[PDB]
């Protein structure tokens, strides 16, 4: 709890305006929030964050609070639901983020307690893997034939003191097509994201991306877990190791690029050129703690003197021979400063 | 080292001066910039009470 | 968590405990050595700075160190004295003595390096093996042509922080003259510039291989004792969550007697 | 415009090699990057100046006050005249630079042609094993200045005589 | 937790104090009383107050045991009191 779960999805949502602003409906990605098991203050300031970015014209925050009986909690992810496949069957895209699924989870337990249903696991009555499971199958990228319609879901799950290997973990890990682990640790730190790059995985690694991106960092996360891996090995025994390892310093400055402050909504043109130095060995001689100051002169660069391959790279979606080529020129122009 | 330490203020001149015109310019101009800059708050202020 | 339980306990804590038991032992008997040499090297420091004989204006490098492997700290350090003394000036035939200091003098100036010792750091110093490979260094790099001579060897204050301390080397040619040589009476038909280089050699040599023994096994019982506070808390925190876990078996196990019975 | 001017600014940023040392002319290029920004904003963020009232006078019923609003905005577009007077201290300053940066690039120009000519023929002519005393002596008569001052001092051996020379003390 | 919560403050014990040869293992770091000062005799009360800190700084700089030779006089000046007491 408390770790940034609320906070990717509303940066999610925020983000989504941009491409939800204009014209193609084919790229809108109309947002709708489930806000279950979340006080009425909290939906309160949420829905007025949304609107204070003018996200609320695409956001449907149908949801029940803590304040509605336990029913209400179990269907209105379901009801989510319902509202993302209308937008799914009619060829629309729609984002639908389950927020914090455990309370609606712990719903079905009030219901099946004085139900006369026998709990099956922990507590649990068996039929919790079962719902999570049609609820969350429903969301599907739709084909060509049927309106090539999307309903990209982002399920939140709040477990206690990071047991990602207790039952509603083991259940929801089993049902997502991956996952992103925000460890209370990360967030006490100071990285506000607070996410594990070494757990978090996905099924559309270097795939269902901008290309811009999934050329740059297609496996960089295998890359990230394995520096990880070393510097907890380079703190084991005195070798070569430590600065002395280029994939360790690759690592810590890709992990200390991985950053970002809530509210603040970027764009995938201002994503690329940072990654790839990261990734190409560029941030050998940049030290960790000048990164922070290093991205914001990075993006600025571009966004000032050198805006065309930003733009390029923007409209085409993919940054080609030519755009690897000036992206290349701009970073080891940016790299002595 | 006299030579190659001297040959440098001959090309460069010309982006001195049209980068000095261009940098004064610039920040002398911040009239126009203050006055779209007041226009705005205005604006804004007046749709503000709008939706109030 | 049992097998992990127990490698922590029989197999990372108590051995380690006697290990540094053992390591006390040796520095007992090596503080012994090493005061006993001492002695003589205070004389011949107490001397040298009542006779100055500093050398004025072809290079020695001396890595001197046991056989320990890199025991927490000092080889590190060590190794980082070194690495700052070939910047200061990198055209010195460095002549490395153990195991540890001989990979790390390989991996930083493998170029330099151009004599190894082995079998050295296996017990306590003994004066004949120093001795002898004082007498190889001197014959086969001739330490008399470079004026000056840098040995590196670590020292403790008392127990637990360690200096790269270095001793400077006289040459004969520092010998033969030298700002007060006339206040002591010498004999040229003797040699005794050459003579009184190769003792310093000896005694400086030896007698700092010695302390550099004293302090590897001292910053040794300083990482047994670190890794045995590793242990120790390890140990305390994996227990307190043995109980927690073997507590929730008797919590399943309650749960499971009331729901099905 | 702002193009060309952002490239030739970042040019001289990153070729200064004569033009460090500097304490000003970065304050000043902060100055137009956070102008540049202040324009960007200002155009991304571009309120609307007239009410739109064609979508937002049908959502109020009981308005009241959306005609003393248009009437405010609408004698409020003439703010004031633009100063746009740049023409009095940056006019003098920009003529003192080019007249004294021709100066500048003319004295340069004959440094170089007079090192280039002073290394043609210090390498193209002029042996040094031939070379005879009195020709040194009519090309600078300093030395005889020299001669005379260690003479009359009395010092045959000042600092800086052989130490670079050949000694040859046989005896 | 339901006895602590409704008991006003507890005094810990622990079997390993017990084991190791402090048998009254009374540890004050999880032991506290909420109304003691106020229902303690004056004379402990005045002088127990400079007791609380020094075996509170020797538990928190107990760490390392066999460092305090070369780490801080202080450190081991703490180490002396907090065993002593
Ligand atoms: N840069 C940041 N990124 C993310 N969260 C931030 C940042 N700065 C502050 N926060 C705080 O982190 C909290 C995120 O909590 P949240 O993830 O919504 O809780 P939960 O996981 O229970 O939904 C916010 O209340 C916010 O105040
Ligand atoms: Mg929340």
């Amino acid at each position: 709890r408390q770790t940034g779960k609320t906070a990717v999805a509303l940066d999610t949502i925020l983000n989504q305006k941009r491409w939800n602003n204009g014209s193609d409906e084919s790229k809108k990605l109309y947002c709708v929030y489930v806000a279950v098991g979340q006080k009425r203050s909290t939906v309160a300031q949420l829905v007025q964050t949304l609107e204070q970015h003018d996200a609320m014209k695409y956001s449907i925050i149908v949801a029940a609070t803590a304040s509605e009986a336990a029913p209400l909690q179990y269907l209105a992810p379901f009801t989510a639901a319902s509202i993302g496949e209308w937008f799914r069957d009619n060829g629309k895209h729609a984002l639908i983020v389950y927020d914090d699924l455990s309370k609606q989870a712990v719903a079905y337990r009030q219901l099946s307690l004085l139900l006369r249903r026998p709990p099956g696991r922990e507590a649990y009555p068996g039929d919790v893997f079962y719902l999570h499971s049609r609820l969350l199958e429903r969301a599907a990228k739709l084909s060509e034939k049927e309106g090539s319609g999307s309903l990209t879901a982002l399920p939140v799950i709040e477990t206690q003191g990071g047991d990602v290997s207790a039952y509603i973990p083991t259940n929801v890990i089993s049902i997502t097509d991956g996952q992103i682990f925000l460890e209370a640790e990360l967030f006490y730190k100071g990285i506000r994201p607070a996410i594990n790059v070494g757990l978090s995985v996905s099924r559309v690694g270097s795939a269902a991306q901008v290309k811009a991106l999934k050329q740059v960092a297609g496996s960089l996360k295998l890359f990230l877990a394995q520096y990880r891996e070393v510097a907890a090995f380079a703190q084991f025994g005195s070798d070569l190791d430590a600065s002395t390892k280029q994939t360790l310093v690759r690592g810590e400055r890709l992990t200390q690029l991985l950053k970002q402050n809530q509210y603040s909504p970027l764009a995938t043109e201002e994503q690329v050129p940072l990654i790839y130095a990261g990734v190409n060995g560029h941030l050998d001689g940049i030290e960790l703690s000048r990164i922070g100051e290093f991205e914001s002169s990075f993006l600025s660069y571009l966004k000032s003197n050198h805006n065309e391959l930003l733009t390029e790279i923007r409209e085409k979606g993919e940054l080609s021979k030519e755009l690897l080529a000036s992206l290349k020129s701009a970073t080891e122009s940016f790299v002595a400063t | 080292d006299r030579i190659d330490s001297v040959s440098q203020l001959q090309n460069v001149a010309e982006t001195t001066k049209v980068l000095f015109d261009v940098s004064k310019e610039t920040v002398e101009l911040e009239s126009e910039a203050f006055e779209l800059k007041q226009k705005v708050e205005l604006a804004h202020e007046a749709k503000a009470v709008l939706d109030s | 968590e049992v097998e992990m339980r127990l490698k922590s306990i029989n197999a990372i804590e108590k051995i380690t405990k006697t290990m540094k038991i053992v390591a006390s032992t040796r520095l007992s008997k090596a503080e012994k050595a090493k005061i006993s040499a001492k002695k003589m090297d205070e004389a011949e420091q107490l001397f040298y700075k009542n006779a100055e004989t500093k050398n004025l204006d072809k290079e020695l490098i001396v890595a001197i160190t046991s056989d320990k492997g890199l025991c927490g700290s000092i080889h590190s350090q060590l190794a980082k004295a070194v690495r700052r003394h070939l910047n200061d000036q990198p055209n010195a035939d460095i002549v490395t003595i153990g195991d540890k200091i001989k990979m790390q003098l390989l991996r930083t100036h493998p170029n330099n390096i151009k004599l190894s010792i082995n079998g050295i750091g296996k017990d306590a110093p003994t004066f004949q093996e120093s001795a002898l490979i004082a007498d190889k260094l001197l014959s086969v790099m001739k330490a008399g042509t470079y004026p000056k001579i840098s040995i590196f060897y670590n020292d403790p204050v008392s127990s637990l922080s360690f200096e790269p301390s270095e001793k400077p080397i006289f040459n004969a040619k520092t010998i033969e003259q030298s700002p007060s040589f006339g206040k002591f009476e010498i004999d040229t038909d003797a040699n005794v510039p050459r003579d009184l280089f190769e003792y310093t050699l000896a005694n400086q040599m030896l007698t700092a291989m010695a302390q550099g023994y004293a302090a590897e096994i001292s910053a040794r019982r300083n990482a047994m004792d670190n890794a045995s506070k590793n242990a120790g808390d390890m140990i305390n925190r994996y227990s307190i969550l043995y109980n927690r876990t073997r507590q929730a078996v008797i919590t399943n196990e309650l749960v499971d007697i009331i729901t099905g019975a | 415009a702002k193009s060309a001017a952002n490239k030739l600014d970042w040019a001289k940023v990153i070729s200064s090699l004569r033009i460090t040392g500097s304490t000003a002319t970065q304050l000043s290029s902060f100055k137009k990057r956070n102008d540049e920004a202040r324009r960007q904003l200002l155009e991304l963020q571009s309120q609307p100046t007239e009410v739109d009232f064609s979508h937002y006078r049908s959502v109020l019923k009981n308005t009241s006050v959306i005609d003393k609003i248009e009437s405010y905005v609408k004698q409020y577009k003439p703010v004031k005249i633009d100063a746009s007077k740049q023409l009095q201290v940056i006019e003098s300053f920009e003529k003192h630079a080019m007249t004294n940066a021709k100066e500048t690039e003319s004295l340069v120009s004959k440094e170089l042609k007079d090192l280039q000519s002073t290394l043609d023929n210090i390498q193209s002519a002029r042996p040094f094993d031939e070379l005879t005393v009195d020709d040194l002596t009519k090309i600078k008569p300093e030395i005889d200045a020299k001669v005379e001052e260690m003479v009359k001092k009395g010092k045959w051996d000042v600092p800086g005589y052989k130490d670079r020379f050949g000694n040859l003390n046989v005896m």
